[PDB]
């Protein structure tokens, strides 16, 4: 029947898929070779007398990754030929993973989801999990919407992004990344998000109380998050909406198609304890600015359209009755050309709790995304940054000589800028 | 639904909450007839011997 | 005989029929697993309205359940009394239109409209002579207002000559869901009022109205608003089946509450609908629920009928009943309420007994009333749709796959002189 | 027939008026589930002055009953004899009235009202033909004395021909919570007098009075209060709904008590009240039960009759007694306590027989009369009232919610020439 | 439904409000970890499977009292947000507490005010409990109202000053701490409570005959006075008295909103034997000079109003014979314009006392909030000592140069002085 396909470039997309495909496995009830002891259809296959496989395909072109997912426990869960693997990195060039030492993989990756995608027919999307400040995530990402695009020019693509963060930023060229991302970004994907790094930092450290997680930490909140997305499409609601609504619900015009992002509640073992989790609470504090997943706040910005999936014991008058009370509420600022700018769909299933992980077990829960004026100074600090860089040629000569003339850094230049001016255009 | 087959009355028994610890209503000592309601009471007096 | 073929639109449809054939199943006596039971001659006496003989004794609906997604006629199937629609008459969407009018009407649901027009003309013409079409849907989401539409448009040319019913649950003021409310909403009425006969508005927090204030519903589900709506299709069709002192139909209403044919919209009341701490101490009689029934607080569509004046009125009144209080407990509402009356039509009344009423109660009533209240609610839809439209909002999907502008223009302009003649009826 | 909408407002309405019911479901044989029991044919004859049918046999009462804060109508209708009345004729409120005149009026009870008049409406328009309304509230409060004369002020306008009596609770001079007594206590009669025509005073400290030096009661509660100011109540309206030899409705009444419209309040005492020490030594004839009427310490409300002059007094009797005794103690007391009675008016007095008397008593008379006494207690609430404002009392707490000052002297000055208007009669 | 948020600053309020909420946990059955073996909403919040959570935020900016707290056996009864604290004391100055340190802990209180009170709608109002004379009791007390006045507004706002002793001090800068606080909540408080030191101090050891009473012991008459307060809230009675019910019926203007206390009976195992409690000479206890509640003598002031909180089986009838004996008295006095001049409200729960506490058992009880001209004399006592401080600049560099400038003692001072033309213009 229905299936959606999972596409993993970059070293944290297939980090985010490794805590993704183990939140699936406890929610079907799977174990990781695969055999149970109608609803998973979505997300695996079938296989033999029992086993099923995930429809993803782990794409790097470092080994050091890529080769430890196949000798850990989770060999046989995936099909083998699903995780391709390269020779050497990119190593922070968009120019190597879009021109040079892609060629020779993308090919490669566009069989499997070949052989990947015809086994039913009732397809949705895809939902590419990558970085943008990595080599990697965003040379074999550029040169992957560029080949599905043009093919699949009529199914929807999710594009979760891991935009460079405020404060931090843990790389030196990654300015120039995010720039030449955008540059393609733009023309190929249908729905995409903003999660920042610090923004889910701040998240867990003052809603788990945690001060030094780890990465694993972040990728089961961007695993429940995707879980909470999809869980439309696997288990039935009271209303349901999936895929196609979202393509149609929350971008109005072809060009915009950046969104934020947040969940609610995040809370820890002893702040399950202390409050009941009513739906007009896990709501305002979704609709927290503070709570945002990309440090950015809507305070100073308007909201364009928004989107929220109940999970749980959730009932449906008062998801009406918190939607009523942020109309209500003067801090939240809509925008004029939207009168009715609330979109949810209402499921029963809760979301599942990983044994030994950080989260609590809930009663019910708040997934969030939602288009705004607010990623306006988001790219705007990308912007300003990549001024001061491309002065006088900071690491340009080895994205010059190394496969791309000098020209596509200008060219990325008006495309991020327009993007800005049709920012500005629209709350105006 | 909440609500019986064929009656439109909802049908789940009682789903009550009272708000108070609630009770003396204030048992009147009077009567229909109105005279005190006597009781064994205090004489209040001397030693009667 | 007179029979109704009924059809079911969207996600909200399928609901609504997954409980209207439920309350009227069991006031035919009918089990889930389709044998009767109840030994009276007038529950069978008319079965052939809304059911079909199987040459087994037992009896099938002559229901159309479809939309474009499996999940909800599966839930149906799975849930108890579904069981008794045909597999035949269930037809299946897999892609699915996504909460899209013009996707719904031109190029998806045009694919499966060929095969559902299929087992429409199969429940029609296996009869001698129908009476109508029931199709219930919903004005906010995409396959049940686009499509819904659609075979609201064509039911039209094969069949001219016979009534049109249909319920319409049209969108919400303050918390509305499905961001593309009006857009849905305005381009469907068009369709709407030029090939349906009559159109009972229905609104969804109205709903939610009588629940919490009137029934004190601490909790109302999907399901607690569905019987309410359920009650109003019972009524409005129960004379059809079941004698009574005075016989009414579709046709009967429809002649009697349109006096010009572009207003064919619809008020529904339905009384008594009691709080159940004062179930068992409300009077039951006649001279109390007429004014239960003429109540802003006992409407399902959530528009108060205090701002404007009743063009037509009528009630349909079911129990064990005195049938002069039929008629003068509806004069007294009239010669007390004057203004709220219109003044060029004296004698603004339509009573009509129907001797059986719903099991357990000795009186019920759904109220059909064609007001001006309901231009409350076309000028809502139409500033939420200008607002939005006026700065290009949410619209290049309905533009690249077979519309354009010029649609939408017309598509407020019979919005708008459905407002200008109620103006002109005022 | 004839039906009095009985009414409760504030927390003293609330528990002093639910002591009205079952002291008046006792002597119509009333189980407090609602049933009947007693098989008497007139004590159910006259049912509909006070209770209706519904549907089931069961009587539900015609009170409505009003609070800003909903913990006393908690202890109303969780109560015994307090489940009889409707959950819907209950009406909530939730900030409360903090015992000011200002709130209960203008800010909060203007929200709360327009719900108290729809269900006021509700039960006076579903009967055929009204007689009067029965309003127990009290001038100490918050919302008894702000909200609750403004239901007198509203229900005096749609419907002006019929009576409207209240049973009312003034401040009391020498005990005095609630310190701001003459505030609540002006504010509302200097409208009082003009929206209704016939008021009944009871003083708590005059009800201090009576339970301690006849009734020689110990340890009085305030059920003793609520119940002796409910047998007034009841005697007042025992001919609506028992008969007897001399018939009289409190619309005969009125029009026998009072000269003009500008006076109409009136004092009340009940007979017998003996202890239970002298229960069985009183002997119950006619010129005892008349001299024992004829007393302050019998009075139920705190001005001396002897002080004044009697204008107009009636009493009306209840029980099977001999009837020219009725008359000729009427001129006993006259001809002997010539001083105390007005002579410009020849035979001052009024009678009636109500030939049941009340359960377990022979023979009980009310008394209500119209003496130019009780301007001691208008005019040293007066007095209180003018020390207040001659140095600014409280007054942003009256004077912030949407009032001014000017009707604070208004309301002074159309309450010291009622004192004046007295004076001249004296 | 209804509920009573409690507000704790300072350690003084935390330890206060310790003793409150151990009162109130033993009143309602309410285990210290939550769960009960539906009164109690006015103070405690239902959440979970069954229990109760304190709406009480403890505000402190020195953690050295409110982390004993969270390692004290009442942690898992309030939730750790719910007790917040920041790095470094106030050390007793109002310029800390309001100029420089405490802006980093009120922008997460009022972050938690906000969640607390969106609970249910018909909130009563605020119960801060404060120590006038310390640091950041005066400090952050004072920020507190100007946040609480101009965000929550209509809503009642109730404060309970720990009042410096006439000669008993513990600090030399409490003169300059609690000019500068007064001034602030003459105009931000809606009814002020005095709670003199030394008031509570010479009460137990003349009624209970306890020699060595602590801070503790203080507490727990304080707490013994909140509860009774608020016991109309949480209890049935003859006449409801709610928090509405305190200022229309005590403070007479908007300036004079300070009030005196006392609790009456105080009694001890030894003597309740012997006394018979009855409701007479509980408010003639009550009514005694030496029974004040903040040292605040009432011979020579002039009382106008009065509420007397009656707590148990007191019948109404003793409650108007003994108000009338206290009209006949002549010792006191009253005010021209208050010829009545009480307010009682009854209430039918006793008051409960703690196991192993300094109460004895009680059948009835006396809550009294007095508003008297009596107060000039507390104030006047303050007034000669903060002009011998200000005559040659004692201690003034510990505040000028911490934010604030040198002036505001010059304003604050003249507005206490018009606080004293105001009283004495009232009791002419
Ligand atoms: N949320 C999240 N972010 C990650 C994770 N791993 C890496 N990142 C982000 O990725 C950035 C580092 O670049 P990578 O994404 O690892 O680079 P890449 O996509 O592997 O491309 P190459 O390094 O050339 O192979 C850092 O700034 C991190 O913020 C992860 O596990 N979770
Ligand atoms: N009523 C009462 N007062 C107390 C208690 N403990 C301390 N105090 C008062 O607190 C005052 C001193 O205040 P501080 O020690 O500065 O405490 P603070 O108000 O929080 O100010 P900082 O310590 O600077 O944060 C003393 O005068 C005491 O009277 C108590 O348990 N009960
Ligand atoms: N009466 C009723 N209304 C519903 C139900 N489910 C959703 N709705 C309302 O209808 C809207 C969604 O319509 P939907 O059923 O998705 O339309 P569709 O997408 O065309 O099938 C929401 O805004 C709800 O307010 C239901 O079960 N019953
Ligand atoms: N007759 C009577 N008077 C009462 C009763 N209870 C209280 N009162 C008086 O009413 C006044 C209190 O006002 P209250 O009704 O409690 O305030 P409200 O609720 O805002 O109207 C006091 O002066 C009492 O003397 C009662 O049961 N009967
Ligand atoms: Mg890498
Ligand atoms: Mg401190």
């Amino acid at each position: 029947m229905r299936e959606v396909i999972s596409i993993h470039v970059g070293q944290a997309g297939i980090q985010i898929g490794n805590a993704c495909w183990e939140l699936f496995c406890l929610e079907h009830g799977i174990q990781p070779d695969g055999q149970m002891p109608d609803a998973f259809n979505t997300f695996f296959s079938e296989t033999g007398a029992g086993k099923h496989v995930p429809r993803c395909v782990f794409l790097d072109l470092e080994p050091t990754v890529v080769d430890e997912v196949r000798t850990g426990t989770y060999r046989h869960l995936f099909h083998p030929e699903q995780l391709i693997s390269g020779k050497e990195d990119a190593a922070n060039n968009f120019a190597r993973g879009h021109y040079t030492i892609g060629k020779e993989i993308v090919d490669l990756s566009l069989d499997r989801i070949r052989k990947l995608a015809d086994n039913c027919t009732g397809l949705q999307g895809f939902l590419m999990f990558n970085a943008v400040g990595g080599g990697t995530g965003s040379g074999l990402g550029c040169l992957l919407l560029e080949r599905l695009s043009v093919d699949y020019g009529k199914k929807s693509k999710l594009n979760f992004c891991s935009w460079p963060s405020p404060q931090v930023s843990t790389a030196v060229v990654e300015p120039y990344n995010s720039v030449l991302s955008t540059h393609s970004l733009l023309e190929h994907t249908d729905v995409a998000v903003m999660l920042d790094n610090e923004a889910i930092y701040d998240i867990c450290r003052r809603n788990l109380d945690i001060e030094r997680p780890t990465y694993t930490n972040l990728n089961r909140l961007i695993a429940q998050v995707i879980s909470s997305l999809t869980a439309s499409l696997r288990f039935d609601g009271a209303l349901n909406v999936d895929v196609t609504e979202f393509q149609t619900n929350l971008v109005p015009y072809p060009r915009i198609h950046f969104m934020l992002s947040s969940y609610a509640p995040i809370i820890s073992a002893e702040k399950a304890y202390h409050e009941q989790l009513s739906v007009a609470e896990i709501t305002n504090s979704a609709f927290e600015p503070a709570s945002m997943m990309a440090k950015c706040d809507p305070r100073h910005g308007k909201y364009m359209a928004c989107c929220l999936m109940y999970r749980g014991d959730v009932v449906p008058k008062d998801v009406n009755a918190a939607v009523a009370t942020i109309k209500t509420k003067r801090t939240i600022q809509f925008v004029d050309w939207c009168p009715t700018g609330f979109k949810c769909g209402i499921n029963y299933q809760p979301p599942t709790v990983v044994p030994g992980g950080d989260l609590a077990k809930v009663m019910r829960a708040v997934c969030m995304i939602s288009n705004s004026t607010a990623i306006a100074e988001v790219f705007s600090r990308m912007d300003h940054k990549f001024d001061l860089m491309y002065a006088k040629r900071a690491f340009v000569h080895w994205y010059v000589g190394e496969g791309m003339e000098e020209g596509e850094f200008s060219e990325a230049r008006e495309d991020l800028a327009a993007l800005e001016k049709d920012y500005e255009e629209v709350g105006i | 639904t909440s609500l019986h087959m064929s009656k439109l009355v909802p049908v789940t028994d009682l789903s009550p909450r009272p708000s108070f610890r609630y009770h003396a209503d204030t048992g009147s000592l009077d009567a229909t007839l109105l005279p005190v309601d006597a009781v064994p009471q205090e004489r209040i007096g001397r030693r009667l011997i | 005989m007179r029979e109704i073929v009924h059809v079911q639109g969207g996600q909200c449809g399928n609901q609504i029929g997954a409980k209207f054939w439920e309350v009227i199943s069991d006031e035919h006596g009918i089990d889930p697993t389709g044998t009767y039971c109840g030994d009276s001659d007038l529950q069978l006496e008319r079965i052939n309205v809304f059911y079909n003989e199987a040459t087994g004794g037992r009896f099938v609906p002559r229901a159309i359940l479809m939309d474009l997604e499996p999940g909800t006629m599966d839930s149906v199937r799975a849930g108890p009394f579904g069981q008794l629609f045909r597999p035949d008459n269930f037809v299946f969407g897999q892609t699915g239109a996504g909460n899209n009018w013009a996707k719904g009407h031109y190029t998806e649901g045009a694919e499966l409209i060929d095969s559902v027009l299929d087992v429409v003309r199969k429940e029609a013409e296996g009869c001698d002579c129908l009476q109508g079409f029931q199709i219930t849907h919903s004005l906010g989401g995409g396959t049940g207002s686009g499509m819904g539409t659609l075979l609201i448009s064509k039911v039209r040319e094969e069949y001219p000559d016979r009534i049109m019913e249909t319920f319409s649950v049209f969108p919400s003021p303050k918390v509305s869901d499905t961001v593309v409310e009006p857009y849905n909403a305005t381009l469907s009425v068009h369709q709407l009022v030029e090939n349906a006969d009559e159109v009972q508005v229905i609104d969804n927090e109205a709903l939610y109205d009588i629940c919490f204030r009137t029934l004190k519903l601490t909790t109302p589900t999907y399901g607690d608003l569905n019987h309410l709506v359920s009650a109003a299709m019972s009524g409005v069709t129960c004379c059809l089946r079941f004698p009574g002192q005075l016989n009414s139909d579709l046709r009967k209403l429809a002649v009697n509450l349109i006096p010009f044919p572009r207003l064919h919209f619809f008020l529904i009341g339905f009384a008594p609908l009691t709080s159940r701490g004062s179930q068992q101490y409300r009077a039951l009689s006649v001279p109390e629920l007429t004014q239960q029934m003429f109540d802003a607080k006992n409407m399902m569509c959530a528009s108060d009928p205090r701002h404007g004046r009743y063009l037509t009125a009528s009630a349909m009144f079911r129990g064990r009943m005195s049938t002069k209080e039929v008629d003068e407990q509806m004069l007294n509402v009239q010669n007390k309420n004057s203004s709220y009356f219109v003044e060029w039509i004296p004698n603004n009344m339509k009573s009509s007994v129907c001797d059986i009423p719903p099991k357990g109660l000795k009186m019920s009533v759904t109220f059909v009333g064609n007001s001006t209240a309901i231009q409350e609610m076309f000028k809502r839809v139409s500033d939420q749709f200008t607002a939005m439209f006026r700065r290009k909002a949410f619209l290049h999907w309905y533009t690249g796959e077979g519309m354009d502008e010029m649609e939408f223009t017309e598509a407020e302009s019979n919005m708008n002189d459905l407002v200008s003649e109620y103006q002109q009826y005022q």
